[PDB]
């Protein structure tokens, strides 16, 4: 039943305009994240994410995930996944030196 | 986009 066209993390294909307008709201907590296709990529997925400082205010990380052709995704050399969900479960739980642990998903 | 390093 999972799918991945209704995962909990999955809005589909939205513009760049609206994509930086929810995860840039004040009412959105630092570690907020969504996965969209790839608007700007091929064939690709992008997950990105919120982040808030104590100088300017919140900004947007944007990690285009890759994929590789043989079935894979990794938005780094360094680990691969078999499916976009894997990808967002280990940087879930291990920043492994990204912008912030994901704690949210986009609503 | 950002790098993972």
């Amino acid at each position: 039943m999972d799918s991945i066209q209704a995962e909990e993390w999955y809005f589909g294909k939205i513009t760049r305009r609206e994509s930086e307008r929810l995860l840039l709201n004040a009412e959105n907590p630092r570690g907020t994240f969504l996965v969209r296709e790839s608007e700007t990529t091929k064939g690709a997925y992008c997950l990105s994410v919120s982040d808030f400082d104590n100088a300017k205010g919140l900004n947007v990380k944007h990690y285009k995930i890759r994929k590789l052709d043989s079935g894979g995704f990794y938005i780094t050399s360094r680990t691969q996944f078999n499916s976009l969900q894997q990808l967002v479960a280990y940087y879930s739980k291990h920043a492994d030196g990204l912008c912030h642990r994901l704690t949210t998903v986009c609503p | 986009y950002e790098e993972i390093e």
